[PDB]
């Protein structure tokens, strides 16, 4: 309900799981969605270690900043992104939720710094920068000013002053063997006909049948002497069924 | 001191049901009658899995600690149990080098990194192994210097950490109001299947003639 704003914006990190790319991608509308370095539509046969969600709100003809090798004011200060980015940066319009009128003053941005931000770098210091050769303390007026300005966003705003909220994921493989990666399938079952089956794993072909053998609590199939699948435990139900 | 095993920690290779049927299988097992040290601690080796077993009605053994360094720079593995219930965690620790009212845990102090976090007399069997960056964990719980008899230990976790490990410990509750470890080597066995699908006898292949 509440996004951060570009000065400090939000990482969320996403642990060992399933992903699910096509809630975002199936959603239909969606501003700005372009990937860089997976293609958008086989995000559902690739994997990586970590991914992670970084959301803020910045202003409509900013949303061309949020891209490698760029600069402006919020590519410098507010949020920047490495030459060798791999993930893909998405954004949407939000003007009818994040904009009220009289102006909402709760989304700010950094517009004076000494050096450029460096790739991923956070930056939430409000100390008092200094323009010229004089110090002045901790007081803003002349030649030193407060780095922090705000968006007054309200509705009757055009497109490009107006509120657009993104999202940048970003992948990672670093070493680890096995992490979170796309989904599976589903299926009726049938019985009592020659059927092609595919047990999560197990593929074969064969006649299905309620079993009245026990497996223990842990054991998937049975084999056979001579080392054929004769029965299998059907993992949503959990019952034992034999294969001919 | 040292004593000898008997016939003592096999594990069921894998799923699939089974029943009557001598099956032979090449693995880790710890070999029959062989030579596990006793402890009443210490940094020990990993190396290639593990068996540990232990007893007491009370509960003084508290879980293992892993790893290649069992500090921070590098991760490891800590698994742990007060007297609420298990917790493994895997970050990057500050281990005591000995680590262990009723206030307690001072194992560590640090919990940098954490990239796994988990929460919730008697003879108390486990084996330990790690193939693959899979960190599996078997074990049995038969109540009554180790004894006499055959039991074979069902598997309980997988936890695809990725996470290397040379090295290992064990944790104890003080006093302030006995455990083996053994070591597994590629071996061939010969399991018997009864007709429920249970291991009731092996064979060892490489003892005598
Ligand atoms: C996988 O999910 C299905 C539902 O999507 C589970 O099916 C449920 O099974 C219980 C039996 O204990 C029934 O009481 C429910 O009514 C079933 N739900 C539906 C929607 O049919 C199934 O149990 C799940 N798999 C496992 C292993 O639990
Ligand atoms: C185990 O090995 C040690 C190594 O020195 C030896 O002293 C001890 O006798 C051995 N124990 C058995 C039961 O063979
Ligand atoms: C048991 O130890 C875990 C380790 O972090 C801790 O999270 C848990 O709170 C402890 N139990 C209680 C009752 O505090
Ligand atoms: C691990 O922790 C150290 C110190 O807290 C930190 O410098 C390092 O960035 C952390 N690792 C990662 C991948 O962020
Ligand atoms: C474990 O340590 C070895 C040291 O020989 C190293 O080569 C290997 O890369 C380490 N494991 C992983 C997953 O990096
Ligand atoms: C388990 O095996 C025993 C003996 O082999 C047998 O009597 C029993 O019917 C089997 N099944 C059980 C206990 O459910």
């Amino acid at each position: 309900t509440r996004f951060a704003s570009v000065y400090a914006w939000n990482r969320k990190r996403i642990s060992n799981c399933v992903a699910d790319y096509s809630v975002l991608y199936n959603f239909a509308p969606f501003f700005a969605f372009k990937c860089y370095g997976v293609s958008p539509t086989k995000l559902n046969d690739l994997c990586f270690t970590n991914v992670y969600a970084d959301s803020f709100v910045i202003r409509g003809n900013e949303v061309s900043q949020i891209a490698p090798g760029q600069t402006g004011n919020i590519a410098d200060y507010n949020y920047k992104l490495p030459d060798d980015f791999t993930g893909c940066v998405i954004a949407w319009n939000s003007n009818k939720l994040d904009s009220k009128v009289s102006g909402n003053y709760n989304y700010l941005y950094r517009l004076f710094r000494k050096s450029k931000l460096k790739p991923f770098e956070r930056d939430i210091s409000t100390e008092i920068y200094q323009a010229g050769n004089k110090p002045c303390n901790g007081v803003a007026g002349f030649n030193c000013y407060f780095p922090l300005q705000s968006y007054g966003f309200r509705p009757t705003y055009g497109v490009g002053h107006q509120p657009y909220r993104v999202v940048v994921l970003s992948f990672e493989l670093l070493h680890a063997p096995a992490t979170v990666c796309g989904p599976k399938k589903s299926t009726n079952l049938v019985k009592n006909k020659c059927v092609n089956f595919n047990f999560n794993g197990l593929t074969g072909t064969g006649v299905l049948t309620e079993s009245n053998k026990k497996f223990l609590p842990f054991q998937q199939f049975g084999r056979d002497i001579a080392d054929t699948t004769d029965a299998v435990r059907d993992p949503q139900t959990l019952e034992i069924l034999d294969i001919t | 001191s040292y004593t000898n095993s008997f016939t003592r920690g096999v594990y069921y290779p894998d799923k699939v049901f089974r029943s009557s049927v001598l099956h032979s299988t090449q693995d880790l097992f710890l070999p029959f009658f062989s030579n596990v040290t006793w402890f009443h601690n210490p940094v020990l080796p990993f190396n290639d899995g593990v068996y540990f077993a232990s007893t007491e009605k009370s509960n003084i053994i508290r879980g293992w600690i892993f790893g290649t360094t069992l500090d921070s720079k590098t991760q490891s593995l800590l698994i742990v149990n007060n007297a609420t219930n298990v917790v493994i965690k895997v970050c990057e620790f500050q281990f005591c080098n000995d680590p262990f009212m009723e206030s307690e845990l001072r194992v560590y102090s640090s919990a940098n990194n954490c990239t796994f976090e988990y929460v919730s007399k008697n003879l108390r069997e486990f084996v330990f192994k790690n193939i693959d960056g899979y960190f599996k964990i078997y074990s049995k719980h038969t109540p009554v210097d180790l004894p006499q008899g055959f039991s074979a230990l069902e598997p309980l976790v997988d936890l695809p950490i990725g996470i290397n490990i040379t090295r290992f410990q064990t944790l104890l509750a003080l006093h302030r109001s006995a455990y083996y470890v053994g070591y597994l080597q590629p071996r061939t066995f010969l399991l018997k299947y009864n007709e429920n699908g249970t291991i009731t006898d092996a064979v060892d292949c490489a003892l005598d003639p």
